[PDB]
């Protein structure tokens, strides 16, 4: 399994551009599929999605009416299009994986990343503290609270962890409230309730200095809380 | 006679409709509607099994049984003699009825022959096996292509005066043109046609199989002959009555109405001849299965 | 409704191109012939599959834009009346029968022939309740051998009651007319029979011709008009 | 003289099912009941649960 | 000969002294004893939901182990998860060969088995990196079609087949660890112990065997039917089980007693059981017979209780979720019901 795309480099504030991703190894056409965006020395934000079948498309409404979601189903390879470049449009961005049906995980593979330079209402989900120093083998705790509440109804509330290593594209780590995802080391535990959550790890080790993010699922647009680091 | 509706042309009350032609009507009542209710209720209940050619006869069904309950109502018109007590509200519904339940029972009674023709001297094709999904869109669409053609007689305010009387008829001897005129044949020869080389095909091409030897073959060949045979018994007759009036027109003027005395009167029971197809219709196609 | 978030707005566009993928997949098994084939094992089975080649058994050919599917079950010799429920909506069911291997007794018992076996064996599959309006194509194999095996030996060893000359065609005709006796039905049923032989060629055209028969009557069967 | 083999192992068969230990019918009737009426209120079907709760309403 | 005699007399012997310590045994019926308890009221189902898609004959289903998810199997040649909440469906799996007669689904949720009159067992794995359903294994080695699979674990099943032979399996090498031989005609049903330790089967000749899966030998034989087996399925304690015939009865056996309890039949049901299922309670006998129909005995006193009706075909297939919540049933009418 992978996701390769490319398409990134300089150019003028006046212009428009293409980046396209490569997916070789699944089934590519059962997969929908997330552009997310991270500025740099800054927070990651999302950006748009397509559908299975190419029926549903959702955009963000900071970015509606430039860009251009599009599939090519048989050859495994999505585009994007853009077609006004802000100034304040330079960014880093990933493709991302998801699967919808009863019991799945979405956001599982991340894709890779692709630089973009340029020439020069909806849920608030907060994280108080920015940096958590600590040492190996003593529990950390982090929090995420929101605007509102994510319990729906139906019994499920649509919260998401997931971790960031210093030169590295993100992953999964906790779905749903207390899902844990695939492969990861059982160290790792979340819980929480109505818009309160938190987020533990028992041990600690080396590997897991980085950055730590909280995303919810309820409605599009979908947002993420901000930055924490946890340094050793 | 010589009136003007909004044309020059007569219209004559003969002292003869009231005796015979209520009892007609009366009669095709009477039977009729005992007749497609009970085909329509074992459709609608009774009936468990669904394929794209039982709705088919389901819609001819409707079809003749919206047009068996507005006879009464020309019933008092006839035995009246011409007097419309009703006002102008009904006089375009029940001119409406009748103009568009004759043609969507032709219509339902054309489709049926064109599918036994694709069975039988086509088989495994792909329009043998379409769900009854499409076979409800195109049902739809027949429908509305009925309705499209006859929806003028709506808008029009329809009882006139006869100087004492109200009438509320939508056929009349007029020296000029009009569409209605030709919807009454074109609903005559291009139907016929469709049915006597379908059901002469499927004839001819269930002889030279050499399957015209078992016994339940035999009836069925029968049966397809019922159907077209009567469509120029109880069709035929009023059309060649308004072949008779096109030539009369042609030939002289209508001032001197006084020659057309006769063949209005044919042509009021001509016309109700055509009702005979919904009475005699569940005869030939529902419980003779 | 709205009673529905995000992800229950996804499991229902999921579940709906498995609807249409389930519906589109159910129109190209609906146009094709699906047979049963049927036999006595030695009783050119294999013959008859080489004239028509492209536990259970298949093939799969192509004639005339039609496209037709096989079906065998010849080694599986299980209790038969617990699988035979599955064949139910085959189009005709094709039953070969050695008409030149009326004289030789069974391996398991000396006592008893290949003729009456098979006459035994058609007789259950053709009164059988799932079968009660499903044609049976029936082909009468190997007609060289009968040829010279005619002269010899008097049929009275299998048929002790028939009065004939021990030639061909009066033969072959008591043959044919004693296995169309044991139909039944009659009337929701018919056996059409045909003389094979090895190096025929023309076995493919009666099956289409017989097959075809079958969906004339069907279709005229579905719109009533029958 | 190999079909006595199959005969001695339906007598082995014989042998080993007729040593085991039987207990008296009733009391296998009043273990049925016990379990069938102590487990009596965790069954939805037998008496019937309120709309709220079931999920399937 | 003169061995072969003398084993069938010894035989015999044998039997008639079996059928003497099973009638020594034997005081009171289980009718005289429940004559105390009042009945259940009758029991009015309803059907709550009702899921379509399947084109052909329904022959097995099997409820999953979080009462949620079931799967079901047709001549069609596909395999459907379905999600009985929300009626959606989850995973449609297409089938090399379409002449399926048996569906498993793992207590575990990764896999899932299938088969029949192929000879041979498939084994699909659900959760996979790529996103996709895999046939994971095929197990072949038996010579007749497959009437029965049910999972022991996550790798060992166990299978029976129409050759008068149950086989179990370790899944990863591919081989029978154990062979389970002894009936004379076809095997036609098999169910599991809920400790699963032991398991039952039955068989087209009018007989049951209590089998032990440690040790691969039949422990115990029951008999008294007339007919055919279809279904057979444990008590809820472990320590009885119900056999549901082909002429129209069905019967409640003893495993400590070893001896018959009950028969549930009735004068105006002459068509055979294809289905039987308990009751979480272990109260309410489920029985789908083959007028279209099922119906439901109060299992202590066998008396009817109900009736299921809302097919127009053969009941082919039965079950009831491991809470107790709802019922399904399949028809050969390609039409599954639920029913709370
Ligand atoms: C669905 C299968 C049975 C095919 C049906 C096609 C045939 C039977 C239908 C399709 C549309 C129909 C036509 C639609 C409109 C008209 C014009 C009208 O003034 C006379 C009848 C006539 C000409 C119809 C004759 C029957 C018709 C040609
Ligand atoms: C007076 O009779 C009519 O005018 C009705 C005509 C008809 O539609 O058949």
């Amino acid at each position: 399994v992978q996701l390769v795309e490319s398409g990134g480099g300089l150019v003028q504030p006046g212009g428009s551009r293409k980046l396209s991703c490569s997916a070789s190894g699944f089934a590519f056409s059962s997969f929908g599929m997330h552009w997310v965006r991270q500025a740099p020395e800054k927070g990651l934000e999302w950006v748009a999605y397509i559908s299975s079948g190419s029926g549903t498309i959702y955009y963000a409404d900071t970015v509606k009416g430039r860009f251009t979601i599009s599939r090519d189903d048989p050859k495994n390879t999505l585009f994007l299009q853009m077609t006004s470049l802000r100034s304040e449009d330079t960014a880093m961005y990933y493709c991302v994986r998801s699967i919808y049906y009863y019991g799945s995980s979405p956001f599982d593979f991340w894709g890779q990343g692709t630089t973009l330079t340029v020439s020069s209402s909806d849920i608030v989900m907060t994280q108080a503290t920015s940096s958590v120093p600590v040492t190996p083998g003593e529990s950390v705790s982090i929090s995420c609270r929101s605007s509102k509440s994510l319990l729906h109804s139906n019994g499920n509330t649509y919260l998401y962890w997931f971790l960031q290593r210093p030169g590295q594209s993100p992953q999964l780590l906790i779905y749903r409230m207390s899902n844990l995802a695939s492969g990861v080391p059982d160290r790792f535990s979340g819980s929480g309730s109505g818009t309160a959550f938190t987020l533990t790890i028992s041990r600690l080790e080396a590997e897991d200095v980085g950055v730590y993010y909280c995303m919810q699922h309820l409605e599009y647009p979908l947002t993420f809380g901000a930055g924490t680091k946890l340094e050793l | 006679f010589l009136e003007i509706d909004k044309k020059n042309c007569c219209v004559f009350r003969d002292d003869f409709i009231v005796k015979v032609l209520p009892p007609v009507l009366g009669l095709e009542f009477i039977f009729g509607l005992l007749g497609n209710g009970l085909a329509l209720w074992i459709f609608c209940f009774h009936l468990k099994s669904w394929k794209s050619s039982r709705i088919f006869l389901f819609n001819l069904a409707v079809a003749d049984f919206l047009l068996i309950i507005c006879l009464p109502f020309l019933m008092d018109n006839y035995v009246r003699r011409w007097d419309w007590k009703f006002g102008d509200i009904p006089c375009r519904l029940m001119l409406f009825m009748l103009a568009m339940n004759r043609q969507g029972s032709i219509i339902f009674l054309t489709v049926v022959a064109v599918d036994r023709y694709f069975r039988v001297v086509h088989p495994h094709h792909a329009l043998n096996k379409i769900s009854n999904r499409t076979a409800a869109i195109i049902s739809c669409l027949l429908w509305g292509i009925t309705i499209g053609l006859t929806v003028h007689l709506l808008k029009k305010k329809m009882p006139i005066q006869n100087g004492g009387a109200n009438l509320c008829s939508s056929f009349s001897i007029c020296h000029t043109f009009q569409w209605h005129e030709a919807m009454f044949l074109l609903e005559f020869f291009l139907p016929l046609g469709i049915i006597l080389f379908c059901s002469a095909r499927i004839i001819w091409s269930l002889r030279q199989r050499q399957m015209d030897r078992h016994a339940k073959i035999k009836r069925a060949i029968t049966f397809i002959m019922v159907v077209a045979i009567v469509f120029v018994i109880c069709f035929l007759p009023s059309v060649v009555v308004r072949i008779r009036i096109f030539w009369l027109l042609h030939t002289s003027g209508t001032q001197n109405c006084e020659v057309y005395r006769s063949v209005d009167l044919a042509f009021f029971i001509t016309l109700s001849f055509t009702y005979m197809n919904s009475m005699l219709d569940p005869v030939v196609y529902y419980f003779s299965s | 409704g709205c009673t529905l978030s995000a992800e229950d707005k996804a499991a229902v566009e999921r579940s709906k191109m498995i609807d249409r993928n389930l519906r589109e997949d159910g129109e190209k098994a609906a146009r094709e012939v699906k047979l049963l084939l049927l036999g006595a094992g030695e009783s050119g089975k294999n013959t008859i599959v080489k004239q028509m080649k492209i536990g259970i058994v298949e093939t799969h050919f192509t004639f005339k834009d039609l496209h037709f599917k096989m079906f065998d079950v010849g080694a599986q010799r299980s209790e038969r009346k617990k699988w035979i429920h599955c064949f139910e909506g085959v189009t005709a069911i094709i039953f070969c029968v050695a008409l030149s291997d009326y004289d030789l007794v069974l391996a398991e018992d000396e006592e008893m022939n290949r003729m009456h076996a098979s006459m035994k064996l058609f007789d259950s599959i053709c009164n059988n309740k799932w079968f009660t309006d499903t044609s049976i194509i029936l082909f009468l194999n190997k007609k060289d051998l009968f040829e010279e095996k005619i002269k010899k030996s008097p049929l009275t060893i299998c048929y002790p009651e028939y009065a004939g000359s021990n030639t061909y065609e009066e033969a072959a005709a008591y043959i044919q007319c004693q296995f169309e006796d044991l139909n039944k039905r009659k009337d929701t049923k018919e056996i059409y029979t045909h003389f094979t032989c090895s190096t025929d060629t023309k076995n493919v055209q009666f099956v289409f011709d017989a097959v075809t028969d079958v969906i004339i009557k069907n279709n005229l069967k579905d719109c009533g008009l029958f | 003289t190999a079909s006595i083999a199959q005969a001695r192992k339906l007598v082995e068969q014989l042998k080993m099912e007729a040593n085991i230990d039987r207990i008296k019918v009733s009391k296998a009737a009043a273990d049925l009941m016990a379990y069938c009426e102590a487990h009596a209120k965790e069954d939805p079907l037998l008496t019937p649960v309120p709309a709220s709760e079931n999920p399937f309403r | 000969g003169s061995e072969l005699d003398q084993l069938r007399q010894e035989a015999e012997q044998l039997k008639n002294q079996i059928r003497d310590a099973r009638k020594a045994c034997a005081d009171a019926t289980l009718s005289q004893i429940t004559n105390n308890i009042d009945p259940v009221g009758r029991i009015q189902m309803r059907t709550r939901r009702t899921l379509r898609g399947h084109l052909a004959k329904i022959y097995a289903m099997h409820w999953g182990t979080d009462s949620r998810l079931l799967v079901s199997a047709s001549q069609d040649g596909k395999l459907i998860i379905w999600d009985s909440y929300t009626t959606n469906k989850v995973h449609a799996i297409p089938l090399r060969s379409s002449w399926v007669m048996t569906c498993a689904y793992a207590p575990s949720g990764n896999y899932v088995a299938c088969g029949g009159l192929d000879n041979i067992c498939s084994i699909y794995n659900l959760k996979t990196r790529e996103g996709n359903v895999r046939v994971s294994r095929e197990l072949a080695g038996h010579t007749g079609y497959l009437s029965c699979c049910r999972f022991l674990d996550d790798n060992q099943i166990v299978t029976s087949s129409g050759d008068t032979t149950c086989a179990l399996w370790d899944i990863e090498t591919g081989q029978q660890t154990t062979t389970f031989t002894g009936h004379t005609g076809d095997v036609m049903s098999l169910s599991l112990a809920p400790d699963t330790r032991l398991f039952v089967s039955g068989a087209c000749d009018a007989s049951a065997k209590l089998w032990d899966v440690r040790e691969g030998m039949c422990r115990q034989t029951f008999t008294g039917h007339e007919s055919d087996i279809n279904a057979i399925c444990f008590f809820p304690n472990g320590n009885a089980f119900a056999t549901g015939s082909d002429d129209a009865t069905c019967r409640l056996f003893d495993l400590r007693a070893d001896q018959e309890l009950m028969t549930y039949s009735h004068d105006n049901i002459i068509c055979g059981i294809t289905s039987v299922s308990f009751s979480k309670s272990g109260r309410l006998l489920l029985a789908g017979y083959d007028d279209f129909n099922c119906n439901v005995w109060d299992a202590l006193k066998a008396d009817r209780a109900g009736v299921l009706a809302g097919h127009d075909n053969r009941v082919s297939c039965l079950g009831v979720t491991d809470d107790g919540m709802a019922v399904a049933t399949g028809s050969w009418d390609s039409f599954l019901k639920i029913w709370n």
